[PDB]
């Protein structure tokens, strides 16, 4: 359950999942209609961004390393962040 | 085919009010469609219930 | 008993209370009142006590 | 995830197909597996129409089973609507199944109970009814039969009291099919329930479409006093 | 014997402290069934006699029989000096009510009257007993002599202690409703590390309970 | 809890709660429930 | 059941209020409610398929002992011991005809347990109880 | 059943008797409509008490037409019958509907559905009456009967009997 969660990825609807036993590990995403399945590589990973509890908007950000790759990841509740 | 696994409660079917036709099928998850009797149904719909602090 | 938006149900209870209040006073202040098909007021139970014509 | 969550899913879900048709089967489903619903994402999920909710919601509303949320919440294009959500409060829903189960066994053993009274009479032409106490006071100079007070004619027997076996079995034929009810309660008052609310259904939730336009992030409000 | 389980089965539903002679047990039983003394006095003799009579194979299961008869032959053979305790919690941590009995031998002096009145030089003799007149008290006989001897040394081969108090002269108790006493659980692991650092070769450590270690290591443990 | 303001406007009352207004229509089924839980020193104090 | 009656079928879980009423004739769980409700009109059969014995609503009596034959030992051992006392100053203190007569009275006693035969012992019986 | 009582009874006095001699005609019109009279209050009031000293009020003469008023206050026995109670009687009619016992005088029906299947009804013998395996229920027949059920009008009393309990029936 605590790698589990329904996300938003590019204003779309998904879930996040984390392939963690395959070496190296992997942030999956999915469609909940199958229109597009996204990836994460752990290994271009420098800085993890989050929004605080008290804030209204509700927002995760991911950087990478080598321009970095920024994505954005919107939740439903306070508990799956 | 439909039909027939309606009658066995396997799928959960949608149809209209003017014929038996089926337009959407979803999965019936739980028991069997047709376990409680008509009688035991509408005097279940004749009690009604008390209110939230009661309880 | 077959489903309806919420202000169809207050326009109907907010019917049947005017009604009610009408068959029991049809003079209220702030309120139409309820007339007969020649277009007189409905005589409510209270104009029928009091007044001089009334009950008492 | 949580055993009682899916016992408490079979037992709704037993009691939906139990008690009610279809329509109400699939809104109930549509409940217990996409946790947090609103009424645009159910009309896509069932392709109900609004006349056709009418009833199901009314009826799910008046026997306690779906918990609705009026939460408004601003689009970006202003066009802010009054958007209900539908999720369910699992120990309001289970009591409501409790008593609802109580009282159908009580008003049913208060039915065997009043049919071992006897037959009584009845007059065929003003059809009243008439018990076993003023039968006697009806009775004519023979000695022989009831005569009516208003209608002057000899009072027919009612057919009440032969039914008594038949309401036995209408007894038994309802508390063999209510077992797995009664098992499931027992399941549930040998464990313990989480009273849940929308913020912690929405810890569960499935989506149903990729674009819905109720958004599921509630917006809290500085001076409400309910 | 059937009717002997179901009525100590029935014994059993009670929710407070039962707690009667042997006699009242047996006037209880009288009153309930008609069940007499002397037919319980040879409960045993009769149920091993008929366990050998049968000449069984296995007798896995009827070891409760052992049990029972023991008890119908205990509670009716002795009525002095015994009670009986039954008590709804078998332990007050089960959530579920587990009832208990227990049926106890309140005179000591009983299985020891017999030792002394078969035989005539008896020598009771331990290496810590104290007081000596303690136990012609709670046993039923006369001693000739009693004598307690102060073994003499050289030098003083024992150092007996008493530590009332920890390092920051905090008074320590090992009463079980304070075992969970920060404060004195960590001057007992005090003293103990520093004993540990002064000890040469070998410590045995004593305390009142079980449950009192594995609370009391889980506890200096975290 | 914070007990609301009460007007009548017509045939209906609304009660405005406190801003920390909050007004809203009382239905008369809740005003009914409330006076079942008032107690009966309550209302015989009221003269009732 | 265990648990539950077998007429009117009431858990513990849902109506925790009717007690453990047992015929004595043909020794049948059964709630109070159905008590209070065949047998205060009239006497009647047992109410279950395969059971018809008349019985009195007076007659029942709570369930003591939750076995059912060693119930029935019981009271039959009451109904028979009743007029079968004899001590051992009775027989003036002759031990071996007390114990041979404490054997026959466990005889007659498991005979009518059994049921096997019990229209002798139970003509035996009433000659006894009758001197 | 039989108890007695201390009844109070409000008489309406006519003019007309306004005689010198008004104790001995208040006495009297307290007779006739008290003896065997009916009331679901008391039940039926059979004989009156005490009648060489009756307590009698001072007479309300009521102000429309004239009459007097008197609160007599008499001891009486009286015939209330309740529910639950076993009594012995006498059948004095009988049909398919059931059959009437006279206990006092009260005539308790006992209806066709409040006796033990054995009974049943034969119009061919004369008197028709109740006919089972081991006894027969005629007129004027000795019967123990239990009822089950009265209910008293302002001046009537009718009862529901039945002979389905054990120790019933002809003694
Ligand atoms: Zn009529
Ligand atoms: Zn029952
Ligand atoms: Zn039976």
């Amino acid at each position: 359950m605590s790698h589990s969660g329904a996300a938003i990825f590019e204003k779309v609807s998904g879930i996040i999942a984390i392939n963690e036993d395959v070496s190296p590990a992997e942030l999956t995403w999915r469609s909940t209609d199958g229109d597009k399945v996204h990836t994460v590589v752990l290994s271009t990973i420098d800085k993890l961004q989050a929004t605080p509890a008290s804030s209204e908007k509700m927002m995760l950000r991911l950087i990478g390393k080598v321009k970095p790759q920024r994505h954005m990841f919107s939740f439903n509740n306070r508990t799956v962040m | 085919t439909i039909n027939q696994l309606e009658e066995d409660s396997k799928i959960l079917v949608l149809r209209t009010k003017k014929d038996k036709t089926p337009r959407y099928v979803w999965y019936n998850s739980g028991g069997n469609l047709k376990c409680i009797d008509e009688e035991f149904v509408k005097m279940w719909e004749n009690v009604q219930l008390p209110q939230f602090a009661e309880l | 008993h077959n489903g309806a938006p919420h202000h169809a149900i207050e326009e109907a209870e907010s019917l049947l209370q005017f009604h009610v209040a009408t068959y029991m006073d049809n003079d209220i202040a702030g309120q139409p009142q309820a007339l007969q098909k020649s277009g007189r007021p409905v005589k409510s139970i209270r104009a029928r006590l009091k007044g001089k014509e009334g009950r008492i | 995830d949580r055993p009682i969550d899916d016992i408490v899913k079979n037992l709704l879900k037993f009691v939906v197909r139990g008690f009610y048709g279809g329509s109400f089967v699939l809104v109930l489903d549509a409940i217990l597996f996409h946790s947090v619903l609103a009424e645009d994402d159910l009309k896509q999920l069932l392709s109900i129409n609004k006349t056709e909710l009418g009833p199901l919601i009314a009826r799910l509303r008046s026997d306690r089973l779906i918990s609705i949320h009026k939460q408004r919440e601003y689009p970006p294009n202003s066009k802010s609507v009054e958007r209900v959500y539908y999720y369910v409060k699992y120990p309001h829903a289970i009591d409501a199944i409790k008593w609802k189960v109580h009282q159908v066994v009580q008003r049913l053993k208060d039915d065997l109970d009043k049919n071992s009274e006897p037959n009584g009479y009845m007059c065929p032409i003003c059809l009243t009814k008439y018990t076993q106490l003023e039968a006697v006071q009806l009775l004519n100079f023979d000695r022989t039969e009831f005569l009516c007070s208003l209608c002057d004619e000899p009072l027919v027997e009612d057919d009440s009291g032969k039914k008594n076996k038949e309401k036995q079995d209408k007894l038994n034929r309802l508390m063999d099919q209510i077992q797995p009810i009664i098992d499931s309660l027992k399941k549930i008052d040998d464990s313990r329930i989480e009273e849940n609310t929308f913020e912690i259904a929405l810890a569960r939730l499935i989506p149903p479409q990729n674009q819905s336009h109720a958004a599921y992030t509630y917006n809290p409000k500085k001076g409400s006093t309910m | 014997l059937k009717r002997l389980i179901e009525y100590l089965k029935t014994r059993m539903k009670v929710l407070h402290v039962i707690s009667e002679t042997p006699k009242s047990f047996l006037q209880h039983l009288k009153q309930l069934t008609f069940i007499e003394r002397k037919p319980l006095r040879f409960c045993s003799e009769r149920l091993s006699l008929l366990v050998r009579t049968l000449e069984v194979t296995e007798v896995e299961d009827f070891t409760a029989l052992k049990d029972i008869a023991t008890f119908a032959t205990l509670i009716s053979t002795y009525e002095e000096g015994f009670l009986l305790i039954i008590e709804p919690y078998e332990i007050e941590n089960a959530a579920v009510p587990n009832p208990i009995m227990r049926f106890t031998c309140l005179d000591a002096s009983i299985a020891i009257k017999p030792v002394f009145e078969r035989f005539s030089s008896v020598i009771i003799t331990s290496g810590t007993i104290s007081p000596l007149d303690m136990y012609p008290r709670m046993l039923n006989f006369k001693t000739v002599l009693q004598k307690s001897y102060a073994m003499t040394l050289a030098k003083k081969s024992f150092l007996p202690m008493i530590i009332t108090k920890g390092s920051d002269q905090v008074a320590i108790s090992s009463r079980f409703e304070i075992r969970n006493d920060p404060s004195i659980v960590r001057n007992y692991g005090s003293m103990l590390v520093e004993f540990a650092k002064i000890t040469p070769d070998g410590m045995v450590v004593f305390f009142p309970s079980y449950l009192y270690m594995e609370s009391i290591v889980s506890m200096w443990q975290t | 809890n914070t007990q609301p303001t009460i007007r009548k406007d017509g045939l209906k009352l609304v009660g405005s709660w406190k801003k920390d207004p909050e007004l809203r229509v009382l239905s008369t089924e809740e005003i009914l429930n409330i006076f079942k839980h008032i107690s009966v020193k309550d209302f015989t104090s009221l003269g009732f | 059941n265990k648990d539950m009656c077998p007429i009117c079928k009431t858990d513990r879980y849902l109506s925790p209020d009717v007690k453990f009423l047992v015929n004595p004739e043909c020794y049948h769980r059964i709630c109070e409610s159905c008590v209070d409700r065949i047998f205060s009109l009239g006497p009647a059969q047992c109410p279950y398929k395969g059971c018809d014995k008349i019985l009195r609503k007076n007659k029942f009596k709570t369930q003591i002992f939750d076995d059912v034959e060693v119930e029935k030992e019981v009271d039959i051992r009451k109904r028979v011991f009743n007029v079968f006392n004899k001590t051992i100053d009775d027989f003036n203190g002759d031990l071996v005809e007390y114990n041979k007569y404490l054997e026959e009275v466990e005889d007659i006693i498991y005979k009518l347990d059994h049921g096997i035969d019990v229209a002798k012992t139970e003509e035996k019986l009433r000659t006894y109880e009758e001197l | 059943m039989f108890f007695i009582k201390d009844l109070s009874l409000n008489i309406t006095l006519h003019p007309s008797f306004f005689g010198p001699r008004m104790k001995q005609y208040l006495k009297t019109k307290l007779l006739e409509e008290v003896e065997g009279s009916c009331t679901g209050k008391f039940g039926y009031i059979l004989c009156v008490l005490d009648y060489d000293n009756i307590d009698i009020q001072r007479g309300r003469i009521l102000p429309t037409d004239g009459s007097a008023e008197f609160n007599v206050k008499y001891r009486a026995v009286v015939f209330k019958p309740f529910k639950g109670e076993v009594v012995d009687g006498t059948v004095v009619s009988c049909s398919q509907h059931g059959f009437e016992v006279q206990v006092g005088p009260m005539k308790v029906f006992v209806t066709k559905h409040l006796m033990p299947q054995d009974l049943t009804f034969n119009a061919g013998s004369n008197p028709p009456s109740y006919q089972s395996s081991e006894d027969v229920i005629t007129i004027k027949s000795r019967i123990r009967v239990k009822i089950e059920g009265c209910i008293s009008q302002v001046s009537s009393i009718h009862a529901i009997g039945s002979i389905k309990e054990d120790y019933l029936g002809a003694i």
